[PDB]
């Protein structure tokens, strides 16, 4: 196997935050679910789908913001937007105008309440008035609803009173007055009895019979909800004392217990009541489990969070551990993806939350070590060039300075030089630059190809930093041409070009090439800087080497062999007063003689 | 140099091998010693010292230094000895007693473990011992994860051991002999046995944290079936087959692994990249699934 099908989901999903992230550097109004929604189109996803429908309703569908008010209106008009469809496709084409109370009448005649007609509603001139009423409510066409039953030929009249104000306040139609009454209508008359609508309307407006369910017309798992949602009184619950208040708290342990996920069935459906009881934490443990697609689990709490909720892997709900954990399968390989997540972070805007984003893109850069990517690159001159992070951006230095330290300590050169550049600390590259160089220098030879390596990254430095506004110190920078100058030697010691190196070498200044002024060098030399102290042994050798092979005994004019003969001598004399102070190669002689 | 630390690292084993002290407790002071000798002889390095090291003795230009690899190999000479005898008693040992003890013996045999990896002891040690024991001892592994609600607190004892005996296992599966050895063990059989894999953990303390801990048991046993599975020959070789059956018939385990977040997310990525390393390595679990 291999599933690209997931990597390309990954990457498809990445690039939708990827875009959003853009509108939100950007000030835009992409948004997310929509987006979603699109894609989600295609298959298994017609239930992860209505739950991005769901939350978009919520966009901006604050607005205020009242749980079991949004839901009812998202069951509502999802229920409205079902008949209008059903009108919407033939027949007569309705015959009369398109209102909303016909459209439901040709639910209520068309749809399934006939077979071929018949059985037990209360019908006048050929149509169910309760059915109607309920139904028109159901839809949340409540006015209408009224206005039905005040036209409707019916003798419960008094019943007919409390929809009206029922209607006319907030919908908690709460009179200090008659409600007690009609309860207890409800219970004599009503409850032991009667045509199913008739019940239904009674019950969920009067809110009558806590005990909940309504017999024959629960037609739907959404119908199942919307009553239970209508039949919660939130306002002024508390107040009152009786004990006929039932609360969304209380709704949603019920849709707990057992009810359970099994027995939302459409399991598929059960997601989708979990957003609507406001259930966010345990609906997104819930996306949590299939393949939950922890993707998907993510990519939702992502758009919860947009919403402003979350307030207050697979269990772990907190918005910033959500993401940290999700980057967790792919950091290593897609470094700049995982900052995209992090930074998703500070959509909950606040502190803790923002230190959370800063800890977790601190903690991206250490160990994952993608400096270049995360950090940035590069000054010729022109600063650094961006690292993804840098787009983001602020808390940076810092965050160097700390990545650089902890180089440090592994010993990780080169990633330390990298880091002090970003730094900007000049005086420190060229400093541990001049150490990496040093060494290497000293040892054994058959190296150095002419492209890529310290010695080359010493080029970079030297020609790319002493020009402009060079901020080194002066002595660093003089150890610092001094190790080019010995590598440029070297580019030229073998690879033929004898004559050129010995020019070189002398150039050094280093080794005494006129008298026996080697003495002096002697003086001039436990002075010497400690990069330099340690490179000499190849110093010399390369000088007796040169010195031989050059003066390689001519066959048959001015032949002056005297010097680079003279220059050998005091070579010798040089290092014979400093062997101890060397690591112990007086080899010289070897090469010395022949 | 810690050469004065190598005769007590010599008198540690002569200890343990002879086995004395009726304390369990006293041979935990022995393996603790010597985990630490073995940590400090090689200060963290990795193989780009060793090849270095190599280069510099290439060859013996002039005066090449090989004053880690010698350490090394006189550790290991002294070592070979007193254990063939030492890891019949530290293995039994192992056991029980100390539950406690556990802790310092797993982490010994485990620094033990790389160096002298290679060698000598694959052939010992495997008999016996403890391939034996360390397979069935995933079986129950699973088991032991729940019973890790439980023990929360007896916790501190083995998540010093548990991970340990991970780690040993991991360990081993990254050489050839090794790996042969776990397998021939018959470690897909215990993985099955404990039905760690045939199940999916959301199903079911603070729900995220006990994902993290499941998905980390996955990831762990996850790596060591990747890491016996390439270490043979995968191809034609019997490993492939093994490794496919262990995918197929784990799958939608895969699949599902694939989307999701958190630190949870962090061991959910790892395990979905440890999947994926599986599945390439064998015969392309897609490629097989024409």
């Amino acid at each position: 196997p291999g599933r690209s099908s997931l990597d390309n989901i990954e990457m498809a999903y990445a690039r939708q935050i990827y875009i959003y992230n853009e509108k939100i550097v950007n000030g835009h109004l992409q948004p997310n679910l929509v987006d979603l929604c699109a894609s989600v189109a295609e298959l298994d996803d017609k239930s992860i789908s209505d739950m991005w429908t769901m939350v978009k309703q919520m966009t901006d569908v604050l607005v205020r913001m009242e749980f079991v008010r949004q839901a009812l209106a998202y069951l509502e008009q999802s229920y409205k937007n079902y008949t209008l469809v059903t009108v919407f496709g033939n027949l007569h084409q309705l015959g009369g105008v398109p209102g909303t109370y016909q459209l439901v009448r040709s639910f209520l005649n068309i749809k399934l309440p006939a077979p071929l007609p018949g059985l037990q509603d209360g019908e006048v001139e050929g149509h169910p008035v309760w059915a109607l009423i309920y139904y028109c409510m159901r839809c949340g066409d409540l006015l209408a609803a009224s206005q039905v039953v005040n036209r409707a030929q019916h003798q419960l009249g008094e019943f007919k009173t409390w929809f009206q104000e029922y209607m006319n306040s907030k919908d908690r139609r709460l009179s200090p007055a008659t409600e007690n009454k009609l309860r207890l209508h409800y219970r004599r008359a009503l409850r032991n009895n009667t045509d199913p609508y008739k019940r239904a309307v009674y019950c969920i407006i009067g809110r009558c019979d806590v005990t909940d369910n309504q017999s024959e017309v629960a037609d739907k798992t959404e119908d199942y909800l919307w009553l239970k949602l209508n039949q919660v009184c939130f306002d002024d619950d508390g107040t009152s004392s009786p004990q006929d208040r039932l609360t969304l708290s209380q709704f949603q342990k019920q849709l707990l217990e057992d009810y359970g996920e099994s027995h939302f069935t459409v399991p598929f459906l059960y997601f989708q009541v979990l957003f609507l009881t406001a259930q966010f934490e345990a609906a997104v443990a819930f996306l949590f489990r299939m393949e939950r697609l922890r993707c998907h689990a993510v990519h939702v709490a992502l758009v919860l969070f947009e919403l402003k909720l979350l307030l207050k892997c697979l269990r772990r709900l907190n918005f910033v551990r959500l993401l940290m954990l999700y980057t967790r399968k792919f950091e290593s390989t897609d470094p700049r993806e995982a900052l995209q997540y992090f930074y998703f972070l500070r959509d909950e805007k606040d502190s803790q939350g923002e230190n959370m984003f800063l800890r977790c893109v601190s903690e991206l850069v250490i160990e994952s070590r993608e400096f270049d990517m995360i950090l940035g690159k590069l000054e010729n001159d022109g600063s650094r060039k961006p690292g993804v992070i840098d787009k983001f951006t602020s808390d940076t230095k810092p965050i160097i300075n700390k990545v650089a330290s902890v180089a440090e300590n592994k010993g990780l050169f080169e990633e330390a030089a990298k880091l002090y550049d970003l730094a900007k600390n000049a005086d420190k590259v060229l400093e541990l630059m001049n150490k990496l160089l040093s060494p290497v220098v000293p040892q054994i030879s058959a190296p150095q190809s002419n492209k890529e390596r310290l010695k080359n990254m010493a080029l970079s430095i030297a020609e790319r930093y002493r020009a402009q506004g060079i901020s080194a110190n002066k002595f660093v920078d003089s150890t610092f041409y001094l190790l080019l100058d010995l590598i440029t030697f070297f580019d030229e010691y073998h690879s033929g070009h004898i004559d050129r190196a010995f020019d070189i070498i002398e150039r050094l200044k280093l080794v005494p090439l006129n008298q026996e002024s080697v003495e002096e060098r002697v003086a001039a030399f436990r002075n010497f800087s400690d990069e330099i102290r340690h490179n000499l042994s190849e110093v010399l050798l390369a000088t007796m080497n040169i010195l031989f092979t050059q003066f390689k005994r001519l066959k048959g004019i001015e032949d002056r062999d005297s010097q680079l003969r003279s220059q050998a001598r005091t070579l010798i004399t040089f290092a014979g007063m400093i062997p101890y102070r060397t690591s112990g190669d007086t080899n010289a002689r070897l090469v010395q003689m022949e | 140099g810690d050469s004065s630390l190598y005769i007590i690292l010599k008198k540690l084993l002569d200890f343990i091998l002879k086995t004395g002290g009726g304390f369990q407790r006293v041979r935990t002071h022995l393996y603790g010693s010597l985990l630490y000798y073995l940590q400090i002889a090689q200060r963290p390095d990795e193989p780009d010292t060793l090849e270095a090291a190599k280069k510099t003795m290439w060859e013996r230009l002039t005066a090449p230094e090989d004053v880690f690899s010698k350490l090394q190999r006189e550790n290991i000479a002294i070592i070979e000895s007193y254990g063939a005898a030492l890891m019949e008693v530290v293995c039994r040992d192992a056991c029980d007693g100390h539950e406690i003890g556990r802790m310092l013996a797993l982490a010994l045999l485990d620094r033990i473990v790389s160096v002298d990896k290679q060698q000598q002891w694959l052939l010992y040690l495997s008999n016996s011992g403890y391939l034996k024991v360390l397979v069935d001892s995933l079986v129950e592994d699973d088991r032991t994860l729940q019973s890790l609600l439980t023990p929360q607190p007896p916790l501190l004892k083995a998540l010093y051991t548990y991970e340990s005996k991970m780690a040993f296992l991991t360990r081993v599966a990254k050489i050839q002999q090794g790996a042969l050895e776990l397998l021939r063990s018959g470690v897909i059989v215990r993985l099955a046995q404990c039905q760690v894999y045939d199940m999916r953990p959301e199903t079911d303390m603070f729900i995220p944290t006990p994902v993290d801990r499941y998905r980390q048991i996955l990831l762990p046993a996850l790596q060591l079936c990747q890491v016996i599975l390439t270490s043979s020959m995968a191809q034609h070789l019997q490993a492939a087959g093994q490794v496919l059956q262990f995918l197929i018939s784990h799958s939608d385990t895969i699949q599902a692994i694939l989307r999701c977040q958190d630190v949870s997310a962090g061991s959910l990525q790892e395990l979905a990249l440890l999947t994926g390393i599986i599945s390439k390595a064998a015969l392309p679990g897609i490629l097989s699934e024409l």
